[PDB]
């Protein structure tokens, strides 16, 4: 009677959803973006742009 | 119609009655009291003769 | 939501219940049939999609 | 599914249908009389990323009503009921054969 | 809810080993190597529509006893203190896999090695075996048949059944489920219930468990004769057109004529037949099997020590110091009790009672003769072969052919209502 | 008035994380029972509580919190992976048989631990996640083993410092493993930690001194000692059925509790 | 029996129904049998009509 | 209407419309608050929450609590009336006085 | 007409043709095969309102 899922499941509590950013995938996207920002702002890379 | 519903199945019968049942399980049974039959008495009289 | 009757009935015959052992054996046979061949399993994923 | 525990990563899935020289108990011949199964299927990263970045709901969505409408036609089929009988016959045939 | 899982094995009926041999074991495992043969037994008895028979299995009780003997003789291998499962053999048979899935022929080395000498009236705890302790679902699935075997082996008489009356059991779901079996027979209801229990173990106070208890109570009340068409238990009863026949068929039925008055409370007791002719009564064995399936997670009351032999006393989950008494009865006398109760109720006549009595006498004569002949044949075979002694039916004695506590049992079941 | 600890913790967490917390206020005061009130709500934030029928699922919060200058040094205190986002998950109910029946249809490969002594907020089981502890080289330890090790060390310290007339919060501080032995090897850290938990519960004492404040170097030394070669020379071996207490052990936890502990007369 | 012809079936099905005029072997066998085991003898009539 | 299950149907039609805004307890696990109101046609389908108002929290389901109170208190009450001439014409009543 | 007394709601109506001193086949009448007490009949809510 059990299915496994490779991601976390959190049941919804309302029937009228709105935009929400409290998700692991959204956190993943934010971390990737900030990592790329750090790479661009690195002082061994910026002087070439 | 006259006695047609009685011919649907197993005409062998003794007495008529009607019932209904409650949800808890109790039932009410109504058995009418046959007063008599002048024709039936006359028919049995000819059997003697 | 589905509904079912609540009254005396006429003894239907609807054989559909089997055992977990039979289910598991059939599953193993199916897995044996589908082995290392992608083309046998890809259309199933297409149907699910 | 294991997240980053390398010791628990599955590396082989196998099934058996025979037995070895004089081994009679399946628990003693399953280890060496099995054939591996499994296959990799490739996908495109660009499509998945586009789907992850561009998604929207209908303007006014009520989940219970939407799903009550959508799921209703799907639950009038009996193919699973047929498959149960098919499985029963399959097992019967195997035992009769042996 | 049950907390202790213990079971008792069969005892030698005067022999020096478990009364089973290679021929009987092969005939039992003819179509399947799984020792758990409840479904096979259900198929073999063929809904109890007639008198089943065979060369090695004269009656249904014969097959039931042989299943009990096979399980008792075979389970003693993994329950040794070393807990090894596949190093020793019992009658050219070895377990396959530690999860006790089937029996196969022994390998050549084990065949050369000596076999295991089984013992009598052993009591074992399921939680001792590591795999059974580890897996709860497996243990719960096995314990149903283990409980049925224990209920058969507890005493020297026939199997034991549990009867309970309680008004609070009834509910909406119970009514809805019960209404669906309006025209089916007891055998069919037992078949469906047993298959469902096998698919999923029931919980302590589930709908299926409550309905099973209600069905058992209805069947036993109808069998005694307290409940009939003109006196129903919430408009439910069991009808039997030919009482005293060799193969009786009981049909669930509803009637709106009258409903009996039930005192509030919770009452229960334990019933068993004593006469040997229970071997040819499918309904009693099916009732015992239903009680065994119930015993998986219900923790029935305790049985008094004084009603069982010395070797069956103080079982942790079954017997106790102060417990309920076992009521035993004889079928032929119970037929007369049924007829007398109906006649006093005023729905039966003397001629009908006489016809039923004559039919019951004929059936009893036939069954007695057949059972005695089969017992004599078994004795002769055991005399001829001294190294493969067996029994085809549970041994009985001449004294068990007389009426016992039938009147007291009938009175107790009547007072249950 | 009596306040609901679950609701208090959830309220503080939500307020600190800037989430909708105004709905938790009417549940602050207990009405009949904590678990009953949380079970009857049905619809809540659902990142704190989920109801699976008559079993309430609660996420486990952090126990430690790192500052900026934590550098996984030898002398830094170990944190036992209880500083990550989610290391374990608690299931609260009223009866252990109901909890066991619940785990019939739920995954338990990670491992289930239990305190049979006075629990924090009532009967509950604990299931670990797939996180790791990497602050004690050269070993990588998962969450279940980390909590087992922490509880075992606490119990050993309590055994060392015990006095006849000094009260303690709990007689037994060790975690007992109830489900999941299928995935545990016979020569594994989990098995050896279970053995050590039995020893600590029965009342053994370490020969080496235990520092009042633990360090990563000390923890690594202890784990190396555990994983070294040798055998178990004590008559105590772990079982998932119950916690077994020797006949002549000073422990009295069996008298205090009503379920979980069994004293063996033949074990001397 | 449902079919094109039934006279033969009505005589094959019930051996005991035949009369026994003479002393042939068939007539002796028929006369050596009981008279009250033929046709239907039990039914399950759960509803009217 | 003469349907005896009408009061229950009046209650459950609002409960269906309140899914996702208010919650009430149910007896078994099979049936939920989303069960269609038209399916409550027999007396054995009456929920415990409707029969015992005290199980509806005035905080969790404020409006549904009031709706139950209105039904239990202001639903019309049956009555009786006399007709005919039983002294001369007799009567054909079966379950009622003539 | 009961109002909200669940234990007293009628559920079944039947007719019997045998006397109350005999045991016979349970030939239930056709009226007992209804889910409701009587034959169902639909009405339009808009028209009534």
């Amino acid at each position: 009677e059990v299915l496994l899922l490779p991601i976390d499941h959190q049941p919804a509590n309302v029937t009228t959803p709105t935009l929400d950013f409290t998700n692991e995938l959204t956190n993943w996207r934010a971390r990737v973006c900030e990592l790329m920002k750090n790479l661009v702002d690195n002082q061994r890379y910026q002087p070439g742009w | 119609m006259l006695l047609e519903p009685l011919l649907s199945g197993d005409p062998r019968m003794t007495q008529l009655a009607i019932q209904y049942q409650q949800y808890n399980g109790r039932t009410f049974n109504i058995i009418p009291e046959m007063p008599g039959s002048v024709i039936a008495d006359c028919v049995q009289l000819t059997a003697e003769v | 939501t589905v509904t079912s009757p609540y009254a005396p009935s006429v003894n239907r015959l609807m054989p559909y219940r089997i055992s977990n052992a039979e289910r598991q054996i059939s599953q193993i046979i199916r897995i044996m049939n589908i082995g290392n061949n992608a083309t046998v399993i890809q259309p199933v994923l297409q149907d699910i999609s | 599914y294991v997240r980053l525990d390398r010791d628990r990563v599955p590396t082989m899935v196998g099934v058996t249908r025979q037995s070895r020289d004089t081994i009679t108990q399946p628990a003693l011949s399953l280890s060496t009389t099995n054939t591996t199964v499994g296959v990799p299927l490739a996908l495109d990263a660009r499509a998945i990323t586009v789907a992850l970045l561009s998604g929207k709901y209908p303007p006014d969505l009520v989940t219970n009503v939407w799903y009550a409408d959508a799921i209703y036609p799907m639950y009038a089929d009996t193919e699973v009921f047929s498959n149960l009988q098919r499985d029963m016959i399959t097992c019967e045939a195997v035992q009769t054969l042996v | 809810a049950r907390a202790a899982f213990l079971f008792k094995t069969v005892g030698f009926g005067g022999l020096q080993n478990v009364p089973i041999n290679d021929e009987l074991s092969s005939h039992l495992l003819r179509a399947g190597n799984s020792p758990w043969q409840l479904t096979q037994f259900l198929d073999w008895i063929s809904l109890g529509r007639g008198l089943a028979t065979s060369a090695l299995v004269p009656t249904a009780g014969s097959r039931y006893y042989q299943m009990s003997c096979l399980l008792s003789g075979t389970l003693q291998i993994p329950f040794r203190p070393n807990h090894r499962w596949g190093d020793i053999r019992f009658l050219r048979l070895v377990w396959s896999a530690p999860t006790l899935d089937g029996l196969v022929v022994a390998p050549p080395q084990v065949l050369a090695q000596p076999a295991l000498q089984a013992q009598a009236d052993r009591v074992y705890d399921c939680d001792d075996y590591p795999f059974l302790a580890r897996d709860p679902r497996f243990k719960h699935r096995v314990y149903q048949q283990l409980s049925a075997v224990t209920l058969l082996n507890l005493t020297g008489f026939g199997p034991i059944s549990y009867v309970r009356v309680d008004e609070d059991m009834w509910s909406g779901d119970v009514n809805q489920l019960l209404m669906n079996y309006f025209g089916h027979t007891f055998a069919e209801i037992a078949y469906t219930l047993c298959q469902a229990s096998a698919n999923r173990p029931w919980e302590y106070d589930g709908t299926y468990a409550r309905m099973t208890q209600i069905v058992l109570s209805l069947f036993w009340l109808s069998y005694v004769g307290v409940i009939h068409q003109q006196n129903t238990y919430r408009t439910f009863y069991f009808q039997c057109n030919r009482r005293g026949d060799a193969a009786e068929v009981w049909i669930l039925s509803c009637s709106l004529n009258h409903s009996a008055q039930i005192r509030p409370g919770n009452r229960s007791l334990f019933v068993m037949p004593t006469s040997p002719d229970w071997n040819m009564d499918v309904n009693l064995i099916l009732s015992s099997t239903l009680t065994g399936c119930l015993c998986s997670g219900s923790q029935l009351p305790l049985i008094d020590n004084n009603s069982v032999p010395a070797v069956s006393r103080n079982i942790h989950g079954w017997t106790g110091r102060a417990g309920n008494q076992l009521h035993g009865f004889q079928v032929r006398r119970m037929v007369t009790e049924f007829c007398d109760r109906l006649r006093r109720d005023g729905v039966m006549t003397q001629a009908q009672q006489n016809q039923v009595e004559a039919l019951a006498d004929q059936t009893q004569q036939f069954k007695r003769d057949k059972l005695e002949t089969w017992a004599r044949e078994d004795d002769q075979y055991n005399q001829a072969h001294p190294n493969s002694t067996m029994f085809r039916t549970k041994p009985f004695t001449n004294a068990q052919w007389g009426r016992g506590n039938t009147g007291a049992t009938s009175a107790a079941i009547a007072a249950l209502i | 008035e009596h306040v609901n600890v679950f609701v208090a913790n959830a309220l503080v967490g939500a307020f600190l994380s800037n989430q909708a917390f105004y709905d938790l206020l009417p549940l602050l005061i207990i009405n009949d029972t904590m678990i009953g009130d949380l079970l009857g709500t049905g619809a809540s934030l659902s990142q704190f509580f989920q109801s699976h029928g008559d079993v309430l699922e609660v996420a486990a919060g952090r126990k430690y919190l790192q500052m900026e200058n934590y550098s996984n040094d030898d002398d830094d205190p170990p944190l036992f992976a209880k500083d990550l986002s989610d290391y374990a998950k608690a299931f609260y109910s009223d009866t252990y048989e109901v909890l066991d029946r619940f785990f019939w249809t739920h995954d338990s490969s990670a491992g289930v631990l239990v305190h049979y002594d006075k629990p924090t907020n009532g009967h509950h089981y604990l299931l670990g996640t797939l996180t790791q502890m990497v602050s004690a080289p050269p070993y990588i330890i998962n969450a279940t083993d980390a909590m087992l090790l922490e509880s075992c060390l606490e119990q050993f310290s309590a055994n060392v410092r015990a006095r006849p007339a000094q009260p303690v919060t709990r007689l037994d501080q060790c975690y007992h493993l109830r489900w999941g032995a299928q995935y545990v090897g016979e020569d594994s850290l989990t098995y050896r930690l279970g053995v050590l938990s039995l020893l600590a519960t029965n009342g053994y004492q370490l020969a080496r001194p235990i520092p009042r404040q633990l360090t990563n170097r000390w923890l690594s030394s202890f784990v190396s000692q555990i994983m070294s070669d040798g055998v178990n020379e004590t008559p105590l071996w772990p079982q998932e059925r119950y916690v077994q207490i020797a006949y002549d052990s000073p422990s009295v936890v069996d008298g205090a509790t009503q379920y979980g502990y069994v004293r063996k007369n033949q074990l001397r | 029996l449902p079919g094109p012809d039934a006279e033969k079936w009505y005589s094959i099905m019930y051996p005991t129904r035949m009369g026994t005029p003479n002393v042939s072997k068939i007539c002796n066998f028929v006369a050596s049998c009981v008279r009250n085991r033929v046709g239907r003898f039990d039914r399950a009539q759960m509803m009217n009509g | 209407t003469t349907d005896p299950c009408a009061p229950v149907k009046a209650f459950m039609t609002l409960a269906n419309m309140m899914v996702g805004f208010e919650t009430i307890p149910m007896d078994n696990q099979i049936y939920t608050q989303s069960r269609r109101a038209s399916a409550f046609s027999t007396p054995h389908t009456w929920p415990r929450c409707f029969m015992n108002i005290q199980l509806i929290s005035p905080i969790d389901a404020p409006i549904l609590r009031q709706w139950a109170e209105i039904i239990h208190r202001y639903w019309p009450n049956p009555s009786q009336i006399r007709y005919g001439a039983p002294n001369v014409f007799g009567s054909a009543n079966l379950f009622t006085p003539p």
